[PDB]
RNA sequence: CCGAGCCUGGUGAUAGCUGGUUGUCCAAGAUAGAAUCUUAGUUCAACUUUAAAUUUGCCCACAGAACCAAAUCCCCUUGUAAAUUUAACUGUUAGUCCAAAGAGGAACAGCUCUUUGGACACUAGGAAAAAACCUUGUAGAGAGAGUAAAAAAUUUAACACCCAUAGUAGGCCUAAAAGCAGCCACCAAUUAAGAAAGCGUUCAAGCUCAACACCAAAAAUCCCAAACAUAUA
RNA sequence: GUUAACCGUGCAAAGGUAGCAUAAUCACUUGUUCCUUAAAUAGGGACCUGUAUGAAUGGCUCCACGAGGGUUCAGCUG
RNA sequence: ACCUCGGAGCAGAACCCAACCUCCGAGCAGUACAUGCUAAGACUUCACCAGUCAAAGCGAACCUCAAUUGAUCCAAUAACUUGACCAACGGAACAAGUUACCCUAGGGAUAACAGCGCAAUCCUAUUCUAGAGUCCAUAUCAACAAUAGGGUUUACGACCUCGAUGUUGGAUCAGGACAUCCCGAUGGUGCAGCCGCUAUUAAAGGUUCGUUUGUUCAACGAUUAAAGUCCUACGUGAUCUGAGUUCAGACCGGAGUAAUCCAGGUCGGUUUCUAUCUACUUUAUUCCUCCCUGUACGAAAGGACAAGAGAAAUAAGG
RNA sequence: CAGAGUGUAGCUUAAAAGCACCCAACUUACACUUAGGAGAUUCAAUUGACGCUCUGA
């Protein structure tokens, strides 16, 4: 049975408990799903991001519709939508406690592997929809192959090694200097550069 | 302290006829104590007749074929199914 | 901050991959001998101590 | 939140092209510091004004002259941002009591006894 | 709605190396976050006081907890055959000694 | 000027409310919390002032502060100079933005609520004008001097040319379904052309392709310094 | 239950009777239809879930009267 | 809805820490009857009051439980002792409505109008190719989604004004934006022609009169070339109206024992200013008729543009 | 029947030990506990000769 499966909206158990929206969860890099387990191509989110229901399906549907069925496989990587977000009822005022749930959402932080396709490959024929799927997608998304990813990785490290600049980020953090900590989060030591909120900056190091 | 290299030294929570045949059973998981299996549950099921059960889980086949012979080695037997002969005795496993 | 351990920490060895195997001192005397060893023994962390502190012959024997 | 950074030590540390870069030798450690305040305290945390205040680093540009030890050491670390740091280095014998009063910091940091304003 | 209670100013009153003296209060808790160790009691909250003059110390003793009370015997009885507990124990180490033999007279 | 007249007296009624509080000069000087018919106030605490007595006060370094991140506490040396107590008090006890960690709310607000740290309510220079961003504090005169913060950068979508015969209108399935309605197989002739990757055919046909040969913007009075790519950091 | 005479059943003290009714009558509400206007959220006449009508809290007709409030034929007039 | 007390998260590692933040609970039980006397030394819910722990000693043996509670004066008691859902829980010994008949002190420390921030909602534009469009994603529609922009809406916020700034409509006069309703100039068309739909550019000029209606709106009647969408304190009360509507009188329905109320209905109901200062007070469009022509285009039905001539209309100036 | 490793009772950086083990009682049974039970340097002066394990024939 080779297709994306249903991501149903909610969980059928549902939690009464109000979650306290952490936006953590979206901020920093992915400490979970970042490296292949028998994929070889994927949707490599860039940026973080709360996956709706609605995109959910969209991505279900699209991967489907251009999916070489014998071919090709389709993995599910994101966990079911299993934050549930809270709203009041229209135009009240503030206070009066906390809002209902109204629907649930999946947490995605920069360096979650989305989708993951495998099979017998055309590159091209899996990067046009995958593509279409990342666009379509709420964060900054890339449609990513093993290959590509690991000569991304590389090209990073070798950015890492060269600058000519002789001030990292990282050097300016941990060693405190300037008063410029003052500035900065507690969590610019860990993601140094990079991370400023959801978002992700991959050319700057 | 959590900083200091004595972290989790307290840390435990991570750590953890009818006569006959009953005597019968009693060796039988006395046995089963001494070769290292896991013996779940005893049962005192209902002239007369009585049995008794002694539920075990989790042996290789050798090692349960070397079991069961010694079981074999009176009244009855039953567990592929292995009944035998010389009240009641039912050694239900569960391999 | 996490500093690692000076030196081996205790209950290191014993937890192994599974628990069900072990023998686990159903009494408390073996579990008392246990902690009284531990005891005697040194350790790194300051801690009590610290702060506070023929042949014919036998065959004769057996024999008689 | 935002609170008082503790540095990790392996930031001081001179590696051989630090010392090839600058003056100093790791052997024979210069024994003085002339400390100058070079930024305000005003906008920093409080204990960086107090820290300031401690050393005696009120006029900015005037120079203080501390032993460099680590208790001395600690202090200048937390206010490093705040401050120019330069060993005190005296090409000439320290003052005698007969040369007490000849004396000139300069710049590039060497005490001087001979001071006579004459050119050379 | 619900409860919102003061807090409680619960923890140690004194750490290792001060001086107290005997009554001082040492640490205060709900449950044992510490236990009371050499010259150090138990009050009915388990609070921890000193009970000589002298200087507190903390160490991770091993913990044996008492025969007659079951539910720590049988978390012993469950630990696999190598394993001890651990704890933390507060101790004053007394300073000045009890007694000192003076001269009453020459009779 | 009747929801209960007018005048005099009690009556200088009473106001946690508003308004107002008059010579000079100097100094120290800012909003942890409590209860409270209480949140427009108060009284304790906290901070603040003075006069005393005193010995330590801040910075802090190893050790140390349960189990179920940033940091903090404790803290000897050390850099420094003050902090604790006694004696008198008043006044603040309706705060704001910025950075950070969170919470509610829209992962809205110059929104609301905690905590840590700045700043402002106190001069100056800058950021156009500017409270809260940055530089900077102890004072006065000079028609002297060195500095700090301190002046935004960009400009972007061409692309191939040629040549296309066959077993073959594969079969199975389909009224018919011929490389291309959907499955199974995907074999092969000459150099070389997939049992066919887009169109297109009612089905055929014709077009190709694969293969040979050739080599970013859009608002309501009227744009908004003027301008300038080139003589040496 | 059978728009329902009628049936079954409950509660009440009595269970809104005559009349009148989209009204000076919570809303739905530009209720529906006939008349009036070229055209009518207006006016008149009918109908009735008025679920919030109604009998000296007076209910319903109707003669005269009213600087009361609505609609209008004709004329007339900046 | 809540108001006292306790436990968990926010508050991850000494305490402390809020919200009409998220979650559990308590206002008791059970065992004793040395739950006898006293007493060094501490802790303390950021004050005080209340709470807590407690060595030794003297008397005796050989407490559990998280919260499980409440001051003073007064009562009741020979005395020991015992008295409140004083639950608004630091408690006034015992107290309700209503006020458009209202008054006073204040307040922009707290609302309605207006502004301002934000933009949930709303409006628009791209991206994307699902799907409609006999076939055919892009003539034309358009799902799931994504990226921008606007500030028409209803909210939210409470930053200026409560020693008032006059609030819905309508008249008068209009300045502006364009996101073009009309009149031009183009590109596509599922455009033969006539009529269309859609897209670029264009803001010179123009954008009807009535019935109803408090009204914007809305419906209908007649027109038209068109009968634009908005902004300007919902443009404009020291230019006007006051029909609504922000008061005093009154009814009908309802709510209320009643005074009296209703984001219910209906009749009535005073709109004040002599201008100090700024500002300011003479710089062509379009429709239709005729011809072309009953020509092009189309199989027929119908049916054109451009060029030309004539009449009108409005606007400006005489 | 020729070589190599050796050779404390089940098992040990034990030196006649401690762990293991057995019987009875309490236990449905197991477990715990209480009573009891049994066991060893293979043998002659660090050397030799009997016992295993292992590899050859
Ligand atoms: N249960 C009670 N406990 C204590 N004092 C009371 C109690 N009930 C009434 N009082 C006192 O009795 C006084 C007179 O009130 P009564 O209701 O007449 C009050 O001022 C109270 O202090
Ligand atoms: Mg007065
Ligand atoms: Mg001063
Ligand atoms: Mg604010
Ligand atoms: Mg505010
Ligand atoms: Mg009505
Ligand atoms: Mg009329
Ligand atoms: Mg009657
Ligand atoms: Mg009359
Ligand atoms: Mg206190
Ligand atoms: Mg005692
Ligand atoms: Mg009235
Ligand atoms: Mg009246
Ligand atoms: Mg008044
Ligand atoms: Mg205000
Ligand atoms: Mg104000
Ligand atoms: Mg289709
Ligand atoms: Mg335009
Ligand atoms: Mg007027
Ligand atoms: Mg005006
Ligand atoms: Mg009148």
């Amino acid at each position: 049975k080779p297709k994306l499966r249903f991501i149903e909206r909610a969980p059928l158990v549902p939690k009464v408990r109000r979650e306290p929206k952490n936006l953590s969860d979206i901020r920093g890099p992915s400490t979970e799903a970042t490296e292949f387990t028998e994929g070889n191509f994927a949707i490599l989110a860039l940026g973080g991001g709360y996956l709706h229901w609605g995109h959910f399906e969209m991505m279900r549907l699209t991967i489907n519709r251009s999916m070489d069925p014998k071919n090709m496989f389709a993995i599910w990587r994101v966990p079911a939508p299993f934050k549930p977000i809270t709203r009041k009822s229209v135009g009240h005022r503030m206070g009066g406690g906390k809002g209902a749930i109204d629907h649930y959402v999946t947490p995605v932080k920069a360096g979650r592997l989305v989708v993951e396709m495998g099979g017998r490959c055309e590159f091209e024929e899996v990067q046009g929809f995958l593509d279409q799927v990342a666009h379509k997608l709420p964060f900054a998304a890339k449609a990513v192959s093993r290959g590509t990813l690991e000569k991304m990785r590389k090209d990073q490290e070798e950015r890492e090694r060269n600058n000519q600049n002789p001030w990292t980020f990282e050097r300016i953090a941990t060693a405190n200097m300037l008063g410029i900590r003052k500035v900065l989060s507690p969590y610019d030591l860990t993601h140094k550069g990079k991370y400023w909120g959801k978002f992700y900056m991959p050319k700057r190091v | 302290y959590k900083t200091k290299p004595t972290h989790g030294i307290g840390k435990y929570k991570h750590l953890i006829d009818m006569t006959l045949a009953e005597s019968y059973a009693q060796y039988v998981h006395n046995l089963c104590n001494s070769l290292s299996i896991k013996v779940e549950e005893s049962y005192a099921m209902p002239l007369t007749t009585h049995e008794r059960v002694v539920q075990i889980s989790g042996l290789s086949a050798t090692f349960a074929e070397i079991f069961l012979e010694i079981i074999q080695s009176g009244v009855r037997l039953s567990v592929x199914x292995x009944x035998x002969x010389x009240x009641x005795x039912x050694x239900x496993x569960x391999x | 901050r996490r500093t690692p351990p000076l030196g081996p920490m205790p209950n290191s060895d014993i937890d192994l991959s599974n628990l069900e195997r072990l023998e686990k001192y159903r009494s408390f005397d073996r579990y008392r001998r246990r902690a009284e060893q531990e005891a005697q023994a040194p350790h790194w962390w300051r801690t009590y101590r610290e702060y506070f502190g023929r042949t014919q012959q036998l065959l004769e024997r057996k024999q008689a | 939140k935002f609170t008082r950074s503790r540095i990790p030590e392996k930031v001081f540390q001179a590696s051989p092209e630090d010392h090839e870069k600058y003056g100093g030798d790791p052997q024979n450690p210069h024994k003085l510091h002339i400390v100058t305040r070079i930024k305000s305290t005003r906008r920093r945390p409080y204990w960086e004004k107090d820290i300031i205040k401690m050393l005696g680093l009120e006029k900015a540009h005037t120079p203080q002259v501390h032993k460099n030890i680590p208790s001395v050491n600690a202090k200048l670390k937390v206010v490093k941002h705040l401050i120019r740091i330069k060993p005190l280095k005296l090409p000439q014998g320290l003052p005698a009591e007969e040369n007490m009063s000849n004396t000139c910091l300069k710049s590039t940091g060497e005490l001087v006894v001979q001071w006579h304003l004459k050119p050379v | 709605l619900g409860g919102k209670s003061s807090g409680r100013r619960q923890g140690i009153k004194k750490m290792e190396g001060h001086y107290v003296h005997a009554g001082n209060i040492i640490a205060t808790q709900r449950h044992f976050r510490w236990h009371p160790g050499a010259h150090v009691g138990v009050g009915k909250n388990k609070c921890l006081y000193a009970l000589e003059e002298g200087i507190v110390r903390y160490t991770k003793e091993v913990y044996v907890p008492h025969p007659r009370n079951t539910e720590a015997v049988d978390l012993i009885t469950r630990l696999p055959k190598g394993a001890v507990l651990y704890k933390t124990f507060v101790h004053v180490v007394p300073a000045k000694p009890e007694g000192t033999f003076k001269l009453v007279a020459m009779l």
